[PDB]
């Protein structure tokens, strides 16, 4: 799921 | 053409210093002498810490060691992160290999750059506020007595290729495009511009080190000396967080080391 690395990959 | 080579070269090189605030040549100013603003306080036993500790309680000196590292290594996933995103055509990719990619690449990054920060005799932190002797590091109760070890044996055999930033920003760049991490779904776009990213590397090198003879083909060696590093490093951590009061490990890197080689 990799939630952190998500929001900051889009940003 | 060559000229598109260095373009990209020179992107990354600008992102690189955008991206990570301690460049190896600030580093090599503090560790070396030169520079003129002061020397880091050193840090070598445990009373150097704690008074090190009001010039930059409730839990034991090698986990108040551990801990710190905790908090910079979430920092420099972040500056990472930020520096992938200038990478061309990495925020094209799907993002679950964008991910991937990121979960697998950091630690590599992470241990490149902590050799700019070393000699044989110790490591520089708090941004070259400190700095951290490896006999102390060395002389913390077992496990975490070992846990720097490895990083500083490769440091000093990395340190003398004698790399700099311009090198070592196409250098990280390479190891964030590798299209053999487990679980890729789409490995052609990725292989595609890291193709590109080792063409700059191989041309940034004949330019930058016309004395130095297979120098790309060094530092292609090292790209897996640092893989050893990783999962050495990943198998001590598995220990510590097997045998240790509060794992207490931050969620960024549980969410990087959760199902990892
Ligand atoms: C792959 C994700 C990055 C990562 N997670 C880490 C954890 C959870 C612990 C330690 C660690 N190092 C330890 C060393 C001794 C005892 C316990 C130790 N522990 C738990 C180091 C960790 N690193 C890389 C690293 C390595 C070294 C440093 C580092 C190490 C020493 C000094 C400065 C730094 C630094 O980079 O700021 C910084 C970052």
């Amino acid at each position: 799921r990799h939630k952190i690395l998500h929001r900051l990959l889009q940003e | 053409e060559s000229a598109d080579l260095r373009a990209l070269a020179k992107h990354l090189y600008d992102s690189y210093i955008k991206s990570f605030p301690l460049t190896k040549a600030k580093a090599r100013a503090i560790l070396t002498g030169k520079t003129t603003d002061k020397s880091p306080f050193v840090i070598y036993d445990m009373n150097s810490l704690m008074m090190g500790e009001d010039k930059i309680q409730s839990k034991e000196v090698a986990i108040r060691i551990f801990q710190g590292c905790q908090f910079r290594s979430v920092e420099a996933v972040q500056e990472i992160t930020e520096y992938a995103k200038s990478i061309p055509g990495f925020v094209n990719l799907d993002l679950n290999d964008q991910v991937t990619l990121l979960k697998y690449g950091v630690h590599e990054i992470i241990y490149t750059m902590l050799a700019s920060l070393m000699n044989k005799d110790g490591v520089l932190i708090s941004e070259g506020q400190g700095f951290m002797t490896r006999e102390f590091l060395k002389s913390l109760r077992k496990p975490f007595g070992d846990f720097m070890e490895p990083k500083f044996e490769f440091a000093v055999k990395f340190n003398a290729l004698e790399l700099d930033d311009s090198d070592l920003a196409i250098f990280i760049a390479v190891i964030i495009l590798s299209g053999d991490r487990p679980g890729l779904l789409n490995v052609k776009p990725i292989e595609d511009i890291q193709d590109n990213l080792l063409q700059a590397l191989e041309l940034q090198l004949k330019l930058n080190h016309p004395e130095s003879s297979q120098l790309f083909a060094k530092l292609l060696q090292k790209m897996t000396d640092l893989r050893q590093i990783v999962t050495e490093h990943v198998q001590l951590l598995q220990v510590i967080k097997k045998t240790e009061t509060d794992m207490s490990l931050h969620p960024l890197l549980q969410e990087i080391y959760k199902d990892l080689y």
